[PDB]
């Protein structure tokens, strides 16, 4: 093992996922969330 | 106008009575010795109701002074004692920063709402169970429940005046719902049952509501429940809806159990909403963020994605005003019929919804087994 590619396959072989695409919700969370002092909050208004 | 009355706590209130005196003893002779406390009262206090008379002795706002140092409070069946005094608040006493129960102040009708021959056919149309006590009505889409901003726009606070079918007063609405949503609807038609009713509408632990909803896009879990925590802020022209997962001081909670019955294999669903608190667009809400799935024509939550165009086929995503997918299906009362069981009154869907359902193959009218009778 002279170059750390087990390292390599074992993070290429996770792609099932995207974190920019969604397969199965309507609604997105980065049009919505955003944290306060408090925590984290959906803001409901133009 | 009431607009001098201040918040008041126990202690507050005590001492307000002991220092205003605005206050009327009379004095329990040989004639009315022994006699009972509501009946000195009617016959003294001949403009006030009984119901004045009950609030006014059994919130303490009525007592008496049997010469002890200190003043008793009394229930309406007790005697009167020989040479003690009977104190009553006069009308100067109400003038301060200290609010009377309802039957002491007389209100002013005024004015008096005229309803066409063709509202009231229709108001008499929207009838779908009545009792000596209730009357549950099916409010369509579209129309207000209390006059809007704009007094122009009829609302069922104006129909009102056309649900007294033998009575003397009108009904009073038990409980408000929004311009879009549509459904069963109560009215008290006693006063006494207006007051009995109230408790039904404040939050529980135990459903006993249906909201049958088509959503767009289906969720991740089959039932589940929902909390959220809503504030309310002031805004422009319009309320600033802030939705925590964590409790503030200044929220309020919301909570309500939904199941997924049927849906499409991932572009539609319908849910059944049991909801346990008293929230504003609480299931609109908790179907547009918390379910991830908006419903079907809720442009005020996900404008855009509330028409989908994988029903083009049915539903013209271009004009974006078909009416919103959420209908309060089946409502539990507190009466029971002859059999035993409880009255659940049920609303017929609408016109939309049962496109909708047919369109897609689903049974329209199907009782919801998950609220009981």
């Amino acid at each position: 093992d002279p170059v750390f590619m087990r390292n390599v396959k074992r993070v290429l072989a996770s792609y099932k996922e995207s974190m920019d695409h969604s397969s199965r919700k309507g609604m997105s969370r980065e049009a919505f969330v955003d944290i306060n002092e408090k925590g984290a909050a959906w803001y409901l208004g133009h | 106008s009431h607009a001098r009355y201040r918040p008041l706590s126990l202690r507050a209130r005590q001492t307000l009575s002991e220092k205003s005196d605005d206050l009327q003893y009379h004095v329990v002779t040989q004639e009315w010795f022994g006699e009972r406390v509501d009946s000195f009262l009617t016959c003294h206090y001949p403009q006030w109701d009984y119901e004045t008379i009950k609030r006014l002795v059994q919130q303490g706002h009525i007592y008496r002074y049997r010469k002890n140092g200190k003043k008793k409070f009394t229930r309406l069946t007790d005697r009167l004692e020989f040479d003690e005094l009977l104190v009553v608040p006069t009308r100067a006493f109400w003038e301060k920063q200290l609010a009377p129960p309802s039957g002491v102040l007389e209100e002013t009708d005024g004015p008096k709402f005229k309803l066409s021959a063709t509202a009231r056919e229709m108001a008499h149309n929207m009838v779908l169970f009545k009792n000596e006590h209730v009357i549950v009505i099916n409010k369509p889409h579209g129309l207000p429940m209390m006059p809007t901003d704009d007094p122009q726009e009829m609302s069922i606070a104006a129909m009102l005046p056309a649900w007294k079918f033998t009575n003397v007063a009108k009904p009073v609405v038990c409980h408000n719902l929004d311009r879009e949503t549509s459904g069963c609807v109560v009215l008290a038609r006693t006063r006494n049952a207006h007051r009995m009713l109230g408790r039904m509408f404040v939050k529980r632990v135990v459903p006993n509501s249906v909201y049958w909803s088509f959503c767009v896009g289906k969720p991740t879990v089959n039932y589940g429940r929902v909390r959220m925590h809503f504030d309310i802020t002031r805004g422009n022209k319009g309320d600033i809806i802030v939705a925590r997962p964590s409790p503030t001081k200044t929220s309020k909670v919301a909570i309500a159990e939904f199941v997924v019955n049927a849906s499409a294999l991932e572009f539609g669903s319908f849910i059944s909403f049991y909801p346990l608190t008293t929230r504003r667009h609480q299931e609109r809400i908790m179907a547009a963020h918390a379910l991830r799935c908006p419903v079907l024509g809720d442009a005020k939550y996900g404008g855009d994605a509330a028409f989908p165009s994988s029903l083009s086929l049915f539903w013209d995503p271009e004009n974006k005003g078909l009416p919103l997918h959420l209908h309060h299906r089946k409502i539990q009362l507190p009466y029971k019929n002859t059999a035993g069981e409880f009255i659940c009154v049920t609303a017929p869907l609408p016109t939309q919804m049962e496109k909708t359902f047919k369109k897609l193959g689903w049974p329209c009218e199907v009782d919801d087994p998950l609220i009981p009778g």
